[PDB]
């Protein structure tokens, strides 16, 4: 629609696309099956969102209040951009960097930014895989090593779970400033993670294609096992109702919509550019549309499936704490008044509080009672990676077959993380080949950069990258891809090739969806990001053992220097889109 | 250590896999 003179020749002609398939059997790779492509894409998407981010934000928004906005954007801004990416990869027969080069010469930044974002998110996601496999290794003992203290003061104020995470595993320091040595047992696990990645992404899609059978199927088989056990847990269907009860109060916060926005681009693996390359290996007459719709259906479904399984365990543990809490309140009274054991129950607590008060108030006042409310136990959200290493790992210890429940849960989190890495590796390896050995150079170079997360401060370093690398950059790239396919390449041209490829054209509704709303929605999330960042002073949670109210969120502000690290991680990739565009207009 | 011994086993099989895979490529001629 805007000036694009000489777009032809730069891009394969539709007349030549029939004659470019049978000849290009050698020098470009090919999917062994249709399912080996569909499985790979599914693995990557579900593996990238449900591995940690999705389950975190669900429980960090109280359920429904996050899912509703997430699903709204999952259809309006998700489905469009998932179809757009498959279609444009199958037409231009190039990876992410080639597609934006062919469409327009100065549109290099898009492909470059997509490679930087894919590198950055994969850097700190393989640390989470290291942490996951640490727990997996430590998950082969009848007494799970986080089930009891070694009692130590920290572990007493904290839980046998909180101590295993912050002390036994992270050895966390008080600040990002205080950065100790490379935790050695963490380095072994980091090496193990980056190694098995190399083992599965050695030749690229051929070798990964045979990995994605077990890797894309296990997470599911295990996620269904965790539903049947999930719903047998006492507190499930109290927490499920809780999940189904959203709070409009959270909805009226632009943050909930921003986090829902950024999660669409995570749950759909969009603006990483690893899906474009995947479709670039299909037949030119392969129905990407059908494929995109199927993927969108399975994604939404699996997200809701996980949310249900998470809140099941949440509800169970919350009910457990309610019943343990209320038992202690019963114990205090029964002790201070020598009541016959079991005379006071949940049925007769409050009437025996006042009764015994009247009987002996001087000998009742000294009694101390906690505010044992089940509802609060559900609204008690965990920050960071705590849903897997503090909520699930504890609930598992109060479930018979705790060790099995530990190994099943951390295998399904590895598989999910590994299938996510496959698509992240494709969005950095391919853009390098377009600009085994190269794979290995990337597998070892990154592994070396992954040492910052094996420090004592290494968990606070992870928090920044997760809050920036996987945030605004994705939205911007996501906005551009939509803009540069419709207003630079022409939606009208794009409709012709759609018909040449799938054999038909998109519904008018779906055309309009990527035509106006989806671009519009991206801009809305963009504004939301700007507002929250400016409206809130940059800070972070620390774990300082031995401070006033130790088992509380101590939320110190980052040093000035961290903000430099912040203005870079969220800046450099996005700036490559304007930056290169200007550089090409002055060359 | 249980975690160490499991780690060792996993590493071994993974690196052996890698070695076999790279050698398999060498075999491909
Ligand atoms: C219903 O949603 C509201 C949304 O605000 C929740 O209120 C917040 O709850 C969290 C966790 O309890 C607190 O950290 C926030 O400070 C609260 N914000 C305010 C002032 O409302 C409320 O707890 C939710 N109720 C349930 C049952 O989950
Ligand atoms: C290791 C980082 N991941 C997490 O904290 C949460 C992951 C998680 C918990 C429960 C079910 C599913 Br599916 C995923």
């Amino acid at each position: 629609v805007l000036p694009n003179p000489g777009l032809d020749a730069r891009i394969p002609s539709l007349a030549e696309l029939e004659t470019i398939e049978q000849e290009e059997a050698s020098s470009r790779p090919k999917w062994d099956n249709k399912a080996q492509y569909m499985l790979t894409c599914l693995g990557f998407c579900v593996g990238l969102g449900n591995v940690w981010r999705f389950p975190y934000l669900c429980q960090s928004h109280g359920g429904g209040a996050f899912m509703i906005p997430f699903l709204i954007l999952l259809v309006l801004e998700g489905i469009p951009l998932l179809y757009l990416e498959f279609a444009i990869g199958q037409r231009l027969r190039r990876g992410s960097l080639g597609v934006w080069s062919s469409i327009h010469p100065a549109l290099k930044g898009l492909g470059l930014a997509s490679m930087l974002t894919s590198f950055m998110v994969g850097l700190y996601y393989n640390t989470i895989i290291s942490w996951i496999m640490w727990y997996l290794f430590n998950s082969f003992q009848e007494p799970l090593p986080w089930s009891d203290c070694p009692y130590v003061d920290e572990c007493a104020r904290s839980s046998p779970v909180d101590y295993f995470w912050y002390r036994e595993t992270l050895n966390i320091s008080t600040s990002i400033s205080d950065s100790g040595s490379i935790q050695w047992w963490m380095l072994l696990c980091l090496a193990c993670a980056w190694s098995v990645l190399y083992m599965c992404t050695i030749r690229g899609i051929e070798t990964t294609g045979k990995a994605v059978y077990i890797t894309s199927t296990l997470p599911y088989v295990v996620l269904t096992i965790f539903l049947i056990r999930g719903l047998t847990l006492k507190g499930a269907t109290n927490g499920i109702v809780f999940l189904f009860t959203p709070n409009v109060t959270e909805l009226a916060q632009p943050d909930t919509w921003l986090d829902a926005g950024a999660q669409v681009f995570f749950s759909f693996s969009l603006a990483f550019g690893g899906l474009i390359s995947f479709s670039s290996y299909n037949s030119v007459h392969n129905n990407c549309e059908k494929d995109s719709v199927i993927v969108s259906i399975i994604n939404g479904f699996t997200s809701v499936y996980v949310a249900i399984v998470v809140y099941s365990v949440i509800g169970f543990r919350a009910t457990q704490r309610y019943d343990d809490c209320f038992s202690t309140n019963i114990l205090t009274l029964i002790n201070g008044f020598d009541l016959p054991e079991g005379n006071v129950t949940q049925e007769n607590f409050v009437d025996m509080q006042q009764r015994c008060n009247a009987s002996d108030p001087a000998a009742y006042a000294q009694l101390v009672f906690q505010t044992c409310d089940i509802n609060a136990f559900l609204s008690e959200a965990v920050e960071g990676t705590g849903l897997a290493f503090i909520v699930f790992t504890e609930a598992i210890t109060k479930m018979p077959l705790s060790p099995l429940w530990s190994v099943l849960f951390f295998i399904m989190l590895f598989c999910l993380g590994l299938s996510s890495m496959f698509g992240n590796m494709e969005g950095v390896v391919v853009p390098l080949q377009d600009l085994e050995v190269l794979t290995g150079l990337i597998c070892l170079g990154t592994f070396l950069i992954g040492f910052i997360f094996t420090l004592n401060s290494g968990q606070y370093w992870l928090s920044l990258l997760d809050s920036y690398a996987g945030s605004i950059p994705l939205l911007i790239i996501a906005f551009c891809e939509m803009f540069s396919v419709v207003y630079v390449y022409g939606v009208d041209r794009f409709n012709k090739d759609i018909e040449f490829m799938i054999g038909h054209k998109p519904n008018i509704f779906w055309q309009v969806t990527w035509r106006v709303v989806s671009p519009l929605l991206m801009l809305i999330i963009f504004l939301f990001f700007f507002v929250v960042e400016v409206s809130q002073e940059l800070t972070y949670s620390i774990w300082d053992p031995g401070y006033e109210e130790f088992p509380k969120s101590q939320k110190i502000s980052y040093p000035n220097w961290v903000y430099v690290v912040v203005v870079i991680v969220a800046g450099v990739p996005s700036l490559t889109i304007p930056g290169y565009a200007i550089y090409k207009l002055i060359r | 250590s249980i975690w160490l011994i499991v780690f060792g086993v996993v590493m071994g099989v993974i690196v052996v896999g890698i070695v076999i895979l790279i050698f398999t490529g060498i075999r491909d001629r």
